[PDB]
RNA sequence: GUUUCUCUUCAGAUCGCAUAAAUCUUUCGCCUUUUACUAAAGAUUUCCGUGGAGAGGAACACCAAUUUUUUGAGCCUUGCCUUGGCAAGGCU
């Protein structure tokens, strides 16, 4: 079927690497057929390593180019 | 439906060791686990080469389909009953 | 289809979107122009020039620009009842 | 399409019919070769029948076993058709006659 | 093209979902003698039929909305590289 087999990764702690050289790290709970993610406890990794905290975020599917686990399935 | 010969060879590739290069220029080298019909791969136990030289090891990774621009499938597959 | 199918099993040269070149022996293609190249070289350009080797390369269709040929491929009626034998002639009388 | 049709009840029952009846197609045999009474004496008939027939059953099995034991395959002997060789010759002719007419003729000839 | 008839060749096959007789060598039995026998084995042939192949005759005849194909394009600055360009980096 069309959904990504992302079911494994849920509630484990992800890093993402986003289009345009951006990085965010997250505990995950969402996916839909386009891979639109809903990330929780989401940190923004700025260029300089000055880190922000931000709340729950949606991501557009096409913006992702990798999706990595910081703590295992 | 006519999902042709290449994606079947991708499913055939699973459980081996494949190399996989993304738009940005990062080169991954990892053991495959599953691959979907739009080429979303999961990959395990990777040694990644960065664009500028550096190596790193990784636990597990999932690589969006449209973001790839080759895989290096393991040569023994040339015999496979898809071909 | 039919124009592409003529090329199969030859040694094909592909030019990717980024400017790279692959040269490979060609055995798969698909409605999105995915490819499988085999026994394959990665090749880049006195202006310096270089030649790397790759195996069994699977090309996601989006990248492809063009492909070209330059190689030849990495590739009665039954016996009848007659018998001959040595013979003399023998003249008849008269 | 319906779960069953009127032929379904009958048609299943053919699957365990004896050897000539359980098939849709076969090859024709000679009237000589079909052993019409064979199935009876191959089964141990109920003993309340008189002594006389019991031994008659048993002695039918004896000739059955001996034939199938001493059977040897055919020797691949070359075909040679007798009556064809006859009717190829000017001395023979052919026609279509009642069996009772021919029977009288063979007895008249043999006499 | 379907039937038919004839010929040639090979048969490994339940060539047969059926089942005959003959010869020889032995073991037997009634037995003056011999056929005709008996009933088991083995080697053998004959006969009733069969299949495969080939030859020839005859008779009737569809979608531009993220996952590929209707595009994030395109533009600059640094180092090297003799030049060409490459490694990038930064932009809108």
């Amino acid at each position: 079927a069309h959904p990504p087999e992302l079911k494994k990764f849920m509630d484990k702690k992800l890093s993402l690497k986003l289009n345009g050289g951006r990085h965010v790290q997250g505990i995950l709970r969402g996916f839909d057929p386009f891979m639109n993610l809903v990330i929780d406890e989401c940190v923004e990794m700025a260029t300089s390593g000055q880190q922000n905290n931000i709340g729950m975020v949606v991501i557009r599917g096409n913006s992702i180019i990798m999706l990595e686990a910081l703590e295992r399935v | 439906m006519s999902i042709g010969v290449p994606i079947k060879v991708l499913h055939e590739a699973e459980g081996h060791i494949v190399t996989c290069e993304t738009n940005t220029g990062e080169v991954y080298r990892g053991k495959l686990i599953e691959a979907e019909d739009n080429m979303n791969c999961q990959m395990s136990n990777i040694t990644v080469t960065y664009r500028d030289g550096r190596v790193a090891q990784l636990e597990q990774v999932y690589i969006r389909g449209s973001k790839i621009r080759f895989l290096i499938l393991p040569d023994m597959l040339k015999n496979a009953p898809m071909l | 289809s039919s124009k592409m199918l003529q090329h199969i099993d030859y040694r094909m040269r592909c030019i990717l979107q980024d400017g790279r070149i692959f040269i490979g022996t060609f055995k798969a293609f698909d409605k999105h122009m995915n490819l499988i190249l085999c026994d394959c070289d990665e090749f880049r350009k006195a202006e310096r020039e270089e030649k790397r080797v790759l195996g069994l390369v699977l090309l996601r269709g989006e990248n492809l620009v063009s492909m070209t040929v330059e190689g030849p491929p990495p590739k009665g009626a039954a016996g009848g009842p007659g018998i001959g034998r040595a013979a003399g002639r023998g003249i008849p009388a008269g | 399409t319906p779960l069953y049709t009127d032929n379904t009840a009958n048609g299943i029952a053919l699957l365990w019919a004896p050897r000539p009846f359980n098939l849709r197609s076969g090859r024709t045999r000679r009237a000589l070769d079909i052993p019409l009474v064979k199935n009876w004496y191959r089964e141990h008939c109920p003993a309340g029948q008189p002594v006389k027939v019991r031994v008659s059953y048993q002695k039918l099995l004896k000739y059955y076993v001996l034939n199938a034991l001493k059977h040897r395959p055919p020797k691949a002997q070359k075909k040679r058709y007798l009556f064809r060789s006859f009717k190829a010759t000017k001395f023979f002719q052919s026609t279509k006659l009642d069996w009772v007419e021919v029977g009288l003729q063979v007895c008249r000839q043999g006499y």
